[PDB]
This record gives C-alpha cells, sequence and structure tokens, in this order.
C-alpha cells in the first residue's frame, strides 16, 4: 500500500523535475477528504508565496511568473482522497530553487465524529546543471571491484602455494 | 415468555392491606426506558378494565376515582418485582387485577392476573 | 417356588432382550424436545418395564437377605437410582424440572449393561485414564506456569481501545463510561472496525498501534469476546491458556493480543505453542498409545428347456474370463468414473445432453455383465460372493432410475472401489474401515452411546435458555447457526467439538446460560470425548497394523574445496546472500542508499558461487558432479541468478520472464540445506518416505474423488446469492427470490450484487479445494451454511431449507479425515520404523556429533548413589546439618512453595493499593525464608553442597530472586519505562520451577522432554528454512494484495518481520483459509486490476489465484509433513525413558 518516500533533492537545469510529497493515512480503511497547498520561498528570500491549492478535482495555480506555467499534478487522481501529493515540473529552471512546503488539509469522516488535521511536508530543492552522480553510488562500485579483485588474488594466491606443493609430492615418491 | 408468579386467588379481610404480589421473569436485566409495567382493575370477568398504575420510565399512580389514593407500587422491578399494594381494602375492591409486563429487549408480554376478595 | 420362577425368570434369552428393546424405544422418546401431552402415557410405561425387570432381579437375588445378591454389583446401583428417580418425581420433588429431569438420561447408560460385551469396553476406557495421572499433574502444573507468565505479562492488555481526542460539555473518559451502556451509544464513542462486535484493539509501542488520527489509546471496559477473552484473573488466563494449549481458535488470541502487546511479544506465543501445545498433547498420544499396548498385548498373550439350459449355462462359464474379461471391465469402471467427474455449474445444452447419453451406456453394460454373469454359474452360485451382491445392488439402483431422491443416482461411483482387490494400500483402507464396525465394532458403538448421552442432555440443560435468550447472543433476536435447542442441532455441537471447535460455541451457551453450567458440561465433552475417540484412533491404527600438468592442476582444486576455510567460507556467503533477500519490500523505496549497495552485492556474491562451481567441476569432473543430487541443486540455483545478471547488464529487461524469472531468486536460501550437517540428516528422512507418502495419497485422492463427485452434482452452481454489498447480507427471499428477479433490482439499485463463494463445488478440481477445507476444519463452517441454505441453481437460497446437506459433511468427517488420516499416520510412522532398522537401529534425526551428546545425557537418567557427606564435628554445625537432611525438613519447604504459588494467584487486575501492599510484603518474607533456607543447607553441608545439581538451580533462583524485587524497586526510583519491570519481575516465577524437584512422576516426563531437544533442534532448523523462503516468496508476490479477511495492516505480507508471523500462524493451518481469500479474489468487482499505490511503481491488487493456491496449499500440506515428525521423535524418546 502506500508508503512514505522522500522527494530528491537535485535537479538538472532544463529538464523536468519531479517533487514529492506523500502522507499516509494511520488506517487504510478509513475515508477522509483532502485538499493541498504548497508554498514556495525562492532561495536568498525570506517567506513563502503560495503557489498551489489543489482541492476538489481541479488545480488552482498562483499568477506568479517563477512558476506560471511549468507545473502540473502528479497527485492522486479522482480519489477526492489524496493521500498522495506531488508536483511535476516541465522546463526546470534557475529561478525555480530554495525551500518547499507542502501543507495538507484532511477531512476524516467517523461514526459520529468529524477530524480536520494538518501536516507538514518541506521539500528542499537546489538546482545545478549537469546530473551529480551519487556518492552512495560511486563508492559502492568502486567498493565492488575492490572485493572483486581482492578474492581472485587471494584464491590465485593459494593455488601457486598449494600447487607448488602437489608437485612437490610426486617427485618424492 | 415472560414469567408470571402470582395467586390466582387473593382473599383479605376487609380494612387491612392488601399486597398483590406478582412475580415476573425474563432473561436479560431490566431497562428503565426499556421495562414497562401496566396494572389493570375489573370488577368482574367481563368487565372492562380500568388502568390503575404504570410503569413508564418511573411509578404512573393514576389516581382513580374507584382506589381513592389507597393504591401504592409496592416492588423493585429490578428484582423482576412489580407488586402493588391496595390499603385498607373495601368490598367494592372485589375483582380482578392484571398486571402485564413487556420488558426490552423480551418481545413476550407476561400477563399475571389476580382474583381478590374481600371477606368480611 | 416363587424364587425359582422368578430366577428362572431373571436367566431368560428373551428377557435379555426385552430389557434392551425398551431401552433404544426409550432414547428415541428423549429426542421430542416438547413431547405431546399423549406420550406421557408412554412415560409411564417405560417405569413399568425397568421396575418390573429391577423388581425381578431385587426378588430373586436377595431371598429377603438383603439383596446381597443384588447390590453388590457396582451396575445395579445405577439402576436402583433410575428407579428411585423415576418415582421420586412423582413424589414430592425439587424446584428445577429440568435439572432434575436431566437424570432420566441415565437410562440411556442402561443400555451399556445390557449390550453383550460393552461392560468390558467401559471398564477397558477406565483403565487407560489411570494411566494418565502424571500426564494429567504436569499438565495442570505446565499450564499453570505459563498462566503466571502471561498474566503479569499481559495483564490489563486487552481492554485498550481508541477512546475520541475531542469531548463536547466538557464531559471526561470517567463521565462517558457510567452514563452509557449501548452498542449504539458506545459506537459513537470508542472506534469500532465497521460491524465488529466490539472495540478495535489499540496498542502504546510503535511496534503494535494503531488508532485513527483524532483518536487516542486509553484503557476502560470489558475484554472481547463478552468479557471472556482477557488476561486479567489467573481463572480467565488459566481459560486463554488452555484454549491455546488445545490451539482452538488460537489464532485470535495471538492477533489480538500481539496487536495490542505489540508484535515483540510474538515470542511468547511461539513458546507457548511450540513447548505447551505441540508438546504437551504428543505427550498425551504416547501415554495413551503406549497404555493400551501393554493391555491390548497382555490380553491377548493369555489366549496364546432345461436341456438347453445346460448347454448355455456351460458356456456362460467359460465367459468368466478372469485374465481378460473380468479385467476388461475394470478398465469400464475406471473409465465411468472419469466420464462423470465433468459437470460444472455453467453447462451448454448439447454437452448436458452428451453426459446423459454416455451414463446410460455405462448404466447398460454394468446391467449386461451382471445379467450376462447370472446365466454362467446359476443365482445361487452367483450370489454367493459378497462383492457380487455388493455389485448387485448398485447395478439394481441405476434401472429403477429410468421409471421409478434423485441423489441416490448419484451414488453409482462407489462402484470404483472395485479397484480395491488389485491394489495394495487400497485394501487397507478397506480394511481399516471394517475393523471399526468389526472387531472394535463394540468400542465405536460406546463412542455413538456417548455422542448421544451428551446431545441429548446439553438439549435438556440449555435448551430452554437458548431461545429466551436469544438475543444476548444474536442482534437479530433469531436463533444463532449452531444452537442446542433440537436434537439434531444438539448433536451438531457435540460432534463440533470432537473436533476441537469448543471455544467459539461456548462464549454462546454461557451467555443464555450462565458460567457455571455452560463450563462444566463443555470441559466434560471435551475430556471425556475425546479420550474416546483418541482411543478408538490408536486402537484402530495398532490392530490394523499388526606432460600431463593438467593432473597436478586438478589435484590442486581438489585440495582448496576440501578445504576447511573454503568450506567455512562458502557458508558465510550463503548466509549472507540469504540476508539481502528480506531487505526488500515496499518501505526498499525509503532507504535509497541500502537499495544501491544490497544491488551492487548480489553482483559480488553471483561472482563468488559462479567461481567456486567452477573449482568443482575441475575438482571433481563432470561424472562426479552431476551424479550428485546436491549438486543439481546448487547448479541450478546458480544458472538462474546468472541469467538474470547477463539479461539485466544487456538490458531487453523486465520483459515478463526474464522478470518473472527474478521472482525465482527466493530460491537462494536453498543452497544452505547441502552444507548444515543437522538440516541434511532431516531431509534424508523425508526422502526415504516420499514413495511410500505418494501411495496413501493416491488412496486418498481415488477416496476424495468420489466424494467430490457426490459433492458437485448436490451443491453445483447453487452457492449464489443476491447480498447488499454495504453489509454483505443477504436478501430476504421474499423478494428478489431468483437470479432473473435480483437482476431487475440492480438495474433500479446501486448495490446489489448477485455472487459466487469463490470455494464451492462448481467444478471438481473446485470441489478437491473445498473438501480440504472441511478435511482441515478452517473455513470449513462458510460452505456448510451455504449447502445447507441452497435450494436451486438458479434460485435465491433459503435459509436453512435442505438443513439435512450437514449430514453430508458429517459423513465426508469421518471418512474423509479421521480415517484417511489414520491411514496417513500409520504409513508415515511405519516407514519411518523401517528406516531406523535399516540404519543399524539408530536414531535417524541426529548428527553423529549430536549422538554422542545424546549418550551423555542417557547417563544422567542412573541413581547410583552419590557420597552421603559427613557432619562437620562442630555440634553446632552439626546439628543444622541434622536438622537439614531430615527429610521432613525438606517437606516443609516443599509446602512452603505451594504456599508461594497461591501468593502469585491472587494478584488480579485493579486489585487496589491496601491489597497490592501486602502481596508485596507476603512475598518478601518469601524471600527471606527461602534465603534463609539456602544459608542453612550451606553451613552444614559446605562444599558438598555444590555437588548436587538441584542445589545449583536453587542457588540461582535466590539470587535471581533478590536481584528482581531489588531491581524493580531501583527501577521505580529511577523509574521511565514500565516494561522492562514487567519482564523483571519474572524472575519470580523461577521458585514456583523448584516444585518439579519433589516431583518423581512429572520429573521423568519432562526428562523425555529434555532428551529429545537434539532431534527436535534438527527439525526446527529445518522447519525454520522452509517458513524463510516462502517468506521471501510471499513478500514478492503478495505484497498489495487487497485487505479483506486474515490480510490487514500487520499480519500481512507488506514486510518480511509481517511474513514471519504469518507464516508461523499457519503452520498449525490456522487461519490458512483467511488469508488465502484476498489472494483468489482477481477482475472487478472483487479487486481493481490497476491502483496507484503512492509511493511505488507497481499497479493493482490482484491475487493470482493459481499461484497463490500452489502456495498456501503447499505449505499446508509441507508444514504437516515436518510436524508429523514431531510426533514421531517424541514417541520415540517417551518410549524409552518410560520403558527404563
Ligand atoms: C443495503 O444496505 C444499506 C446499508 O444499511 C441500506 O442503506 C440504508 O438505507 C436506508 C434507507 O434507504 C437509510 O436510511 C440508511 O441510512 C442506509 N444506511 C446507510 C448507513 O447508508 C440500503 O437500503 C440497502 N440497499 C437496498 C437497495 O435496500
Ligand atoms: C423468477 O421470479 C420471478 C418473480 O416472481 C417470476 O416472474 C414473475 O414475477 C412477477 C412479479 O413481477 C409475477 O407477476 C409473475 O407471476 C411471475 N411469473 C409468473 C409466470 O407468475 C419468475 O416466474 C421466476 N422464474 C423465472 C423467471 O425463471
Ligand atoms: N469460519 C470457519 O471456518 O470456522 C472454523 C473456525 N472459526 C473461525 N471463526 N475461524 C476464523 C478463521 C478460520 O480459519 O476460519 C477459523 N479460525 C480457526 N482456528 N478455525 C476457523
Ligand atoms: C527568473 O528570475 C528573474 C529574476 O529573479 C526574472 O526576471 C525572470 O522573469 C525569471 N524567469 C522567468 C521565466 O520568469
Ligand atoms: C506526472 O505528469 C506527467 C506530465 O506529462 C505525466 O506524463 C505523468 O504520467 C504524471 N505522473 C504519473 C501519474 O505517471
Ligand atoms: C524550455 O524553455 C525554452 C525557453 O527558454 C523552450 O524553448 C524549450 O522548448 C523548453 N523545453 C522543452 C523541453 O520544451
Ligand atoms: C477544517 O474545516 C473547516 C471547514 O469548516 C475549514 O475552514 C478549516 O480550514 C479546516 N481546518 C484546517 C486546519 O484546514
Ligand atoms: C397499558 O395497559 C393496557 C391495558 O389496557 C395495555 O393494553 C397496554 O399494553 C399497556 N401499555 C404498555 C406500554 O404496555
Ligand atoms: C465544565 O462543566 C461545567 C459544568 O459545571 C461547565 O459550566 C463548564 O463550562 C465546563 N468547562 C468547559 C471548559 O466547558
Ligand atoms: C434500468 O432499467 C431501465 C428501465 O427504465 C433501462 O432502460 C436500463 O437500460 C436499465 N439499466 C441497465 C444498466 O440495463
Amino acid at each position: 500500500g502506500c508508503v512514505e518516500v522522500d522527494s530528491e533533492t537535485e535537479a538538472v537545469y532544463g529538464m523536468t523535475f519531479k517533487i514529492l510529497c506523500i502522507s499516509c493515512k494511520r488506517r487504510s480503511e478509513t475515508n477522509a477528504e483532502t485538499f493541498t497547498e504548497w508554498t514556495f520561498r525562492q532561495k536568498g528570500t525570506e517567506e513563502f508565496v503560495k503557489i498551489l491549492r489543489y482541492e476538489n478535482e481541479v488545480l488552482q495555480l498562483e499568477e506568479d511568473e517563477r512558476f506560471e506555467g511549468r507545473v502540473v499534478w502528479n497527485g492522486s487522481r479522482g480519489t477526492k482522497d489524496l493521500q498522495d501529493l506531488s508536483i511535476f515540473i516541465t522546463n526546470v529552471t534557475y529561478n525555480h530553487s530554495g525551500d518547499y512546503e507542502c501543507h495538507v488539509y484532511r477531512l476524516l469522516f467517523f461514526e459520529n465524529y468529524e477530524h480536520n488535521t494538518s501536516v507538514v511536508k518541506k521539500i528542499h530543492i537546489e538546482v545545478v546543471d549537469k546530473a551529480n552522480r551519487d556518492m552512495a553510488s560511486i563508492v559502492s562500485e568502486i567498493m565492488m571491484y575492490v572485493l572483486i579483485v581482492v578474492l581472485t588474488i587471494w584464491l590465485v594466491a593459494e593455488m601457486i602455494y598449494c600447487y607448488k606443493k602437489i608437485a612437490a609430492a610426486t617427485e618424492t615418491a | 415468555s415472560m414469567e408470571v408468579t402470582v395467586p390466582a386467588t387473593l382473599n383479605v379481610l376487609n380494612g387491612s392491606d392488601a399486597r398483590l404480589p406478582c412475580t415476573f421473569n425474563s432473561c436479560y436485566t431490566v431497562n428503565h426506558k426499556q421495562f414497562s409495567l401496566n396494572w389493570t382493575y375489573q370488577e368482574c370477568n367481563n368487565c372492562s378494565e380500568e388502568m390503575f398504575l404504570q410503569f413508564r420510565m418511573k411509578i404512573i399512580n393514576l389516581k382513580l376515582e374507584r382506589f381513592q389514593d389507597r393504591v401504592e407500587f409496592s416492588g423493585n422491578p429490578s428484582k423482576y418485582d412489580v407488586s402493588v399494594m391496595l390499603r385498607n381494602v373495601q368490598p367494592e375492591d372485589e375483582g380482578i387485577y392484571n398486571c402485564y409486563i413487556m420488558n426490552p429487549p423480551d418481545r413476550h408480554r407476561g400477563h399475571g392476573k389476580i382474583h381478590l376478595q374481600v371477606l368480611m | 417356588p416363587l424364587r425359582r420362577i422368578s430366577i428362572k425368570i431373571l436367566v431368560h434369552s428373551l428377557f435379555s432382550m426385552l430389557i434392551m428393546c425398551t431401552i433404544l424405544t426409550n432414547c428415541i422418546f428423549m429426542t421430542m424436545n416438547n413431547p405431546p401431552d399423549w406420550t406421557k402415557n408412554v412415560e409411564y410405561t417405560f417405569t413399568g418395564i425397568y421396575t418390573f425387570e429391577s423388581l425381578v432381579k431385587i426378588l430373586a437375588r436377595g431371598f429377603c437377605v438383603g439383596e446381597f445378591t443384588f447390590l453388590r454389583d457396582p451396575w445395579n446401583w445405577l439402576d436402583f437410582v433410575v428407579i428411585v428417580f423415576a418415582y421420586l418425581t412423582e413424589f414430592v420433588n425439587l424446584g428445577n424440572v429440568s435439572a432434575l429431569r436431566t437424570f432420566r438420561v441415565l437410562r440411556a447408560l442402561k443400555t451399556i449393561s445390557v449390550i453383550p460385551g460393552l461392560k468390558t469396553i467401559v471398564g477397558a476406557l477406565i483403565q487407560s485414564v489411570k494411566k494418565l495421572s502424571d500426564v494429567m499433574i504436569l499438565t495442570v502444573f505446565c499450564l499453570s506456569v505459563f498462566a503466571l507468565i502471561g498474566l503479569q505479562l499481559f495483564m490489563g492488555n486487552l481492554k485498550h481501545k481508541c477512546f475520541r481526542n475531542s469531548l463536547e460539555n466538557n464531559e471526561t473518559l470517567e463521565s462517558i463510561m457510567n452514563t452509557l451502556e449501548s452498542e449504539e451509544d458506545f459506537r459513537k464513542y470508542f472506534y469500532y472496525l465497521e460491524g465488529s462486535k466490539d472495540a478495535l484493539l489499540c496498542g502504546f509501542s510503535t511496534d503494535s498501534g494503531q488508532c485513527p488520527e483524532g483518536y487516542t489509546c486509553v484503557k476502560i471496559g470489558r475484554n472481547p469476546d463478552y468479557g471472556y477473552t482477557s488476561f486479567d484473573t489467573f481463572s480467565w488466563a488459566f481459560l486463554a491458556l488452555f484454549r491455546l494449549m488445545t490451539q482452538d481458535y488460537w489464532e485470535n488470541l495471538y492477533q489480538q493480543t500481539l496487536r495490542a502487546a505489540g508484535k515483540t511479544y510474538m515470542i511468547f506465543f511461539v513458546v507457548v505453542i511450540f513447548l505447551g501445545s505441540f508438546y504437551l498433547i504428543n505427550l498425551i498420544l504416547a501415554v495413551v498409545a503406549m497404555a493400551y499396548k501393554e493391555q491390548n498385548q497382555a490380553n491377548i498373550e493369555e489366549a496364546k428347456c432345461s436341456p438347453y439350459w445346460i448347454k448355455f449355462k456351460k458356456c456362460i462359464y467359460f465367459i468368466v474370463m478372469d485374465p481378460f474379461v473380468d479385467l476388461a471391465i475394470t478398465i469400464c469402471i475406471v473409465l465411468n468414473t472419469l466420464f462423470m467427474a465433468m459437470e460444472h455449474h455453467p453447462m451448454t445444452e448439447e454437452f448436458k445432453n452428451v453426459l446423459a447419453i454416455g451414463n446410460l451406456v455405462f448404466t447398460g453394460i454394468f446391467a449386461a455383465e451382471m445379467v450376462l454373469k447370472l446365466i454362467a454359474m446359476d443365482p445361487y452360485e452367483y450370489f454367493q460372493v459378497g462383492w457380487n451382491i455388493f455389485d448387485s445392488l448398485i447395478v439394481t439402483l441405476s434401472l429403477v432410475e429410468l421409471f421409478l431422491l434423485s441423489v441416490l443416482r448419484s451414488f453409482r461411483l462407489l462402484r470404483v472401489f472395485k479397484l480395491a482387490k488389485s491394489w495394495p494400500t487400497l485394501n487397507m483402507l478397506i480394511k481399516i474401515i471394517g475393523n471399526s464396525v468389526g472387531a472394535l465394532g463394540n468400542l465405536t458403538l460406546v463412542l455413538a452411546i456417548i455422542v448421544f448421552i451428551f446431545a441429548v442432555v446439553g438439549m435438556q440443560l440449555f435448551g430452554k435458555s437458548y431461545k429466551e435468550c436469544v438475543c444476548k447472543i444474536n442482534d437479530d433476536c433469531t436463533l444463532p447457526r449452531w444452537h442446542m435447542n433440537d436434537f439434531f442441532h444438539s448433536f451438531l455441537i457435540v460432534f463440533r467439538v470432537l473436533c476441537g471447535e469448543w471455544i467459539e460455541t461456548m462464549w454462546d451457551c454461557m451467555e443464555v446460560a450462565g458460567q457455571a453450567m455452560c463450563l462444566i458440561v463443555y470441559m466434560m465433552v471435551m475430556v471425556i470425548g475425546n479420550l474416546v475417540v483418541l482411543n478408538l484412533f490408536l486402537a484402530l491404527l495398532l490392530s490394523s497394523f499388526s606432460g600431463k600438468i593438467w593432473w597436478n592442476i586438478r589435484k590442486t582444486c581438489y585440495k582448496i574445496v576440501e578445504h576447511s576455510w573454503f568450506e567455512s567460507f562458502i557458508v558465510l556467503m550463503i548466509l549472507l546472500s540469504s540476508g539481502a533477500l528480506a531487505f526488500e519490500d515496499i518501505y526498499i523505496e525509503r532507504k535509497k542508499t541500502i537499495k544501491i549497495i544490497l544491488e551492487y552485492a548480489d553482483k559480488i556474491f553471483t561472482y563468488i558461487f559462479i567461481l567456486e562451481m567452477l573449482l568443482k567441476w575441475i575438482a571433481y569432473g563432470y561424472k562426479t558432479y552431476f551424479t550428485n543430487a546436491w549438486c543439481w541443486l546448487d547448479f541450478l540455483i546458480v544458472d538462474v541468478s546468472l541469467v538474470t545478471l547477463v539479461a539485466n547488464t544487456l538490458g531487453y529487461s523486465d520483459l515478463g520472464p526474464i522478470k518473472s524469472l527474478r521472482t525465482l531468486r527466493a530460491l537462494r536460501p536453498l543452497r544452505a540445506l547441502s552444507r548444515f550437517e543437522g538440516m541434511r540428516v532431516v531431509v534424508n528422512a523425508l526422502i526415504g518416505a516420499i514413495p511410500s507418502i505418494m501411495n496413501v495419497l493416491l488412496v486418498c485422492l481415488i477416496f476424495w474423488l468420489i466424494f467430490s463427485i457426490m459433492g458437485v452434482n448436490l451443491f453445483a452452481g447453487k452457492f449464489y446469492e443476491c447480498i447488499n454489498t454495504t453489509d454483505g447480507s443477504r436478501f430476504p427471499a421474499s423478494q428478489v427470490p431468483n437470479r432473473s428477479e435480483c437482476f431487475a433490482l440492480m438495474n433500479v439499485s446501486q448495490n446489489v450484487r448477485w455472487k459466487n463463494l469463490k470455494v464451492n463445488f462448481d467444478n471438481v478440481g473446485l470441489g478437491y479445494l473445498s473438501l480440504l477445507q472441511v478435511a482441515t476444519f478452517k473455513g470449513w463452517t462458510i460452505i456448510m451454511y451455504a449447502a445447507v441454505d441452497s435450494v436451486n441453481v438458479d434460485k435465491q437460497p433459503k435459509y436453512e431449507y435442505s438443513l439435512y446437506m450437514y449430514i453430508y459433511f458429517v459423513v465426508f468427517i469421518i471418512f474423509g479425515s479421521f480415517f484417511t488420516l489414520n491411514l496417513f499416520i500409520g504409513v508415515i510412522i511405519d516407514n519411518f520404523n523401517q528406516q531406523k532398522k535399516k540404519l543399524g537401529g539408530q536414531d535417524i534425526f541426529m548428527t553423529e556429533e549430536q549422538k554422542k551428546y545424546y549418550n551423555a545425557m542417557k547417563k544422567l537418567g542412573s541413581k547410583k548413589p552419590q557420597k552421603p557427606i559427613p557432619r562437620p564435628g562442630n555440634k553446632i554445625q552439626g546439628c543444622i546439618f541434622d536438622l537439614v537432611t531430615n527429610q521432613a525438613f525438606d517437606i516443609s519447604i516443599m509446602v512452603l512453595i505451594c504456599l508461594n504459588m497461591v501468593t502469585m494467584m491472587v494478584e488480579k487486575e485493579g486489585q487496589s493499593q491496601h491489597m497490592t501492599e501486602v502481596l508485596y510484603w507476603i512475598n518478601v518474607v518469601f524471600i527471606i525464608l527461602f534465603t534463609g533456607e539456602c544459608v542453612l543447607k550451606l553451613i552444614s553441608l559446605r562444599h558438598y553442597y555444590f555437588t548436587v545439581g538441584w542445589n545449583i538451580f536453587d542457588f540461582v533462583v535466590v539470587i535471581i530472586s533478590i536481584v528482581g524485587m531489588f531491581l524493580a524497586d531501583l527501577i521505580e526510583t529511577y523509574f521511565v519505562s514500565p516494561t522492562l519491570f514487567r519482564v523483571i519481575r519474572l524472575a519470580r516465577i523461577g521458585r514456583i520451577l523448584r516444585l518439579v524437584k519433589g516431583a518423581k512422576g512429572i520429573r521423568t516426563l519432562l526428562f523425555a522432554l529434555m532428551m529429545s531437544l537434539p532431534a527436535l533442534f534438527n527439525i526446527g532448523l529445518l522447519l525454520f528454512l522452509v517458513m524463510f523462503i516462502y517468506a521471501i516468496f510471499g513478500m514478492s508476490n503478495f505484497a498489495y494484495v487487497k485487505k479483506e479477511d486474515g490480510i490487514n495492516d500487520m499480519f500481512n505480507f507488506e514486510t518480511f518481520g509481517n511474513s514471519m508471523i504469518c507464516l508461523f500462524q499457519i503452520t498449525t493451518s490456522a487461519g490458512w483459509d483467511g488469508l488465502l481469500a484476498p489472494i483468489l479474489n482477481s477482475k472487478p468487482p472483487d479487486c481493481d486490476p490497476k491502483k496507484v499505490h503512492p509511493g511505488s511503481s507497481v499497479e493493482g491488487d490482484c491475487g493470482n489465484p493459481s499461484v497463490g493456491i500452489f502456495y498456501f496449499v503447499s505449505y499446508i500440506i509441507i508444514s504437516f509433513l515436518v510436524v508429523v515428525n514431531m510426533y514421531i521423535a517424541v514417541i520415540l524418546e517417551n518410549f524409552s525413558v518410560a520403558t527404563e
């Protein structure tokens, strides 16, 4: 079922990027209605200007130029109880860099209890010119090779020592 | 079926107090809103019934003119008890006394019938 | 003179028969349940016959001598009781007629006296019970210790409920509780999981949980199950544990506590089920079986025109043609059954007719041979043979079908047995059935008599209550499916209890009939009823049973493979390789870093294994390498991994296979089997028995097929019903009687669905699955309700229309499960016996090293006397030694421990402070006295004290006990964390364990358990590996299935920890039916094929019906096979210890 996964923090310039904000209800069985707000403050500047609001099925987008155009909803569709809210940007630009805060509003319907809750997920992304390979990927690949080389060296090493001994035994008798 | 225990005939001296004792028994635990008890009197076998006391949330004594203020409730229903007391019995009190008990959730309605006879 | 006449009357052929005939008739009358008024006179006559029968015996035997002859026999005491009782009732009697009347059932017991040889069987049964005295003591003690551990660890836990956070009008949790008492009222306030009887159980820890947001967890109110399921009091805890031991609906207790308690406590259940249930039950079987052999064997040892007909008639006899004509017919019979196997709910009109045409030909051929058969040997000669008469009845039935209960028609399939004569194993099954009504007929008859008495007794005692109460038990105000109101129904409940299904029904009886009465009756049926069933099973089973530089290189590689570091290094890789498997699952997306290393890590593993395999080829060569079973397994695994790696590097991946192939990885732990010596030994034993198992399976399959075919004809296509989708409640049938009517409702109504069961009798293959559930008793009841309810193929089912179809299930259970299981168990244990004989009479469940150790444990059995010790010279030292040495002093300590044990029992939930303080203080005195005893033994004994093993255990217990009290105290001062504290107190239970030292009988049994630990460990290791492979297959395959029944948050296949919890639960095959059900549904509207699943790539939550069925079924069978092993290992050791 639903799992919470943190969004990627580096977006290549001039390429599409997807921001992931996923919020999971404590109990899957319960049914509630959700809506979301994403506010972004550009790097080097204080505060957040709400950029988009998604309620019902239609997505409302603020008129600011930084994000004018370039945004599409990648969230749960037709559910009306979103669970997963994600924003996808086409044609990523430097202007799209900084801190992103996404707040979720959920109406939970219980037997005689109606509960309104707020959870805040904030995503911070920095634009870079060229995709940078993750350090974990690089360390592991280099690390894996060393093991492959060391083991083989060890295996070959025994044979030179073991084999010579075996050859020696035949001659003695 | 509600279990009802009453004396079929109750003989009481004129001027004494007559406790009309009936036992109602059914499964479950009695509920105040749920438990309802009704008592009616008849001068004779074929005679019209006159309700004189009810339990609906609490005891309601209808204060029928024929009894003056001589009727009292005399039972703790939670105990399956719904007895009534007729103080200072008079000859005109002779007749048939009916106890009807309907107890939710029990669908069945209990009925006890006492023939009260007044001595001399 | 009169005495002679009476005496003459007393011993007569007819009189015994006359007394007996009336009694059987009397039994039919008890079954009335509201007999007419006219029947009362008949009641008087029965009273008359007994007095007359009773009077003569007393008149002749007594000689007016005090009835010395008459009352000397024990059975006669029973008759006197019955006569007075019938008579006493007319006389002034006690208030409860039903309680008093129940005695009349005693007359049924008289039947035991009248039938010849029955008296002997009952006596035989009582003798067996005597042997069970030691096991009973241990069982009570064992249940008692667990009850104490359970109570301390889980008391008050079942209470948790989710209480909502915001309350209007300044209400308080305390204020709310007293004022309201209604399910509707309660629901508004606490969570309640969509129609469950009670509130959802919540938990404090991260592992357990969880309550929806806006609801908080607090503990208040009654425990679930009417308050019956709770760990609050010792008595209640004892009932909960007893249920676990007999494994009745044990899965729910397990699921419920884990949820409130948290998953970490799953450990408690593993130890209890593994030691408490599998082991304790086995001990009972061994003792009953062992006891039966001595008595059975001991008793056995003491004994030791006209002329034309003849011409034509002679020709017919030549026509018997045993070499070919007789043989030819059997091929025909096998073919016929196969023909019958083809049926389905939906059958085309042309196909339906073809089946009819085909049947007639077969019916005709069987009759012609019979008519033809008659001419050749003559009628008298013809009916001489039993099979012939058997064949004749079937043929006659078919002829009648054409013109003159069509079900009987379905009956010709039995004919299939005829093959029994040719088959060695089938002959055995035929033999087993015969023994029950043959030599063992008297014993089997007793079972029938006992079931009858209980059904009637239950009916008399609780029949009235169920009707009046109904509501306490049912929301609707109508009788539940299982009730004690009628004899057939009362009988069904008793039969259910024979299978271990007692708890579900008992809660119902208790609500209506009260705790004291319901508990006593059910407990007796279970203990007494089961003992008879156990005796029949065991009795039946036992009786039935009896340059050339290349050469140097080749030599060297051989050196490398043989070397220990390499063998050792390879094993480490296997464990490590297997472990990486556990990490993958739904949560892998999170923790992206671990995912990257694991992906890379596998490549190094693939290279190492491929490298290792090459060394194997050079060292062994191809011929040696491929003639080994293990290597093929090993060679095959590397290949699957190798193909994925080559395909993966290349790209061109994810196109089904190879992608399906990736799922095959779960097989990686499989190479581990060869490496471990312990695991391999167990596997060798199973391979030895597969051929033997195969033979029994064939008989089971053929036998089950007849039941399955029979079932298909009766219920095929009749399980459909129109149900309200919101609550899944079938419509009344007053409206929407047929399928056609149901559809009209849908057109004008949104949520009404016409739907099938999912496990049913639509086709022969499905019938096999339905039968499997009934055989195991899991998921069986849903099916039975469907069968009885059913009316016709396209018609809505009426409630309990068939009612007598229950009989079909009862017959299958007796034949399908009781007999085959008898056969399955008999062959497997025997095969194991042959294996033991072959390998020099040595246990086949232990590695060679284990064998040396097993012998050392055997040495502990010896009683050679240890040195007495010398009193120290000092008198002061000596008197203490003198006092300590005395046996009387030791008995006092034993009494003291028992006193200590009773103190623990008094503890209960919400006891109060004054109560709590006294218990704490009494406990301190106990610690001081016990510590005091230890010091005293030490002063006198000195170095000698340390010599005894028991003294050391006693000394260790004291150290643990003082520390436990102090640490709890330090913890209280330090504070923070209640949970560490409860576990700390568990130390006191240590003193109770010392009781074992005192009882000689219990110790022998305990010693036996210790002896089998080495064998049990190997099986446990093998079992764990199989469970592990399955968990991995499950994680990939079943995560994402829609959550329905048995699958919910927790107890789901989403992660490895979760998968393990489920697999352990199903090992006992409990709830296996529930888990399988979500997997079965495929396609709308059962499920959505493409579902978003936020945070993951995968789409849809549809179980694979084919893959799911193979997986659950295979697991049930495999686990069962290994469990047969535990049964075998325990029995062997038990016979040896008892034998010594
Ligand atoms: C199927 O069952 C549902 C669930 O009870 C029924 O829905 C109820 O209908 C009545 C009257 O239409 C409403 O007052 C209740 O509120 C409904 N329950 C809820 C909670 O929705 C429904 O009537 C049934 N379907 C049909 C066609 O009868
Ligand atoms: C299936 O059930 C329906 C419903 O009763 C039967 O069709 C008719 O039902 C209507 C009510 O709408 C009655 O007026 C008719 O009398 C019913 N049929 C007849 C001939 O009386 C129908 O017969 C049932 N059987 C089917 C359709 O196979
Ligand atoms: N309904 C059914 O199959 O009846 C048998 C019994 N009763 C239940 N309510 N169960 C819950 C699930 C289950 O497996 O069906 C079962 N769990 C066990 N141990 N036996 C089953
Ligand atoms: C990028 O930012 C600059 C200044 O912050 C602004 O003038 C420009 O319009 C932005 N780009 C777009 C496409 O709006
Ligand atoms: C996210 O938006 C892109 C824009 O085209 C769309 O193609 C993609 O399918 C969306 N995500 C999903 C639900 O696959
Ligand atoms: C990105 O924006 C530029 C304008 O600066 C536009 O020409 C280009 O088409 C955009 N990229 C894509 C993939 O459309
Ligand atoms: C709760 O619901 C109300 C609707 O009455 C809405 O105005 C409010 O914003 C919600 N609360 C939150 C925290 O969004
Ligand atoms: C009140 O008494 C009458 C007798 O006339 C009876 O019919 C009725 O059921 C009683 N009311 C209730 C609520 O039981
Ligand atoms: C608590 O209950 C009292 C009733 O005595 C009420 O007057 C008061 O308003 C309640 N408190 C709150 C915070 O509502
Ligand atoms: C609903 O019944 C109406 C009759 O008014 C019919 O026209 C319609 O086709 C039916 N619905 C379906 C899905 O067949």
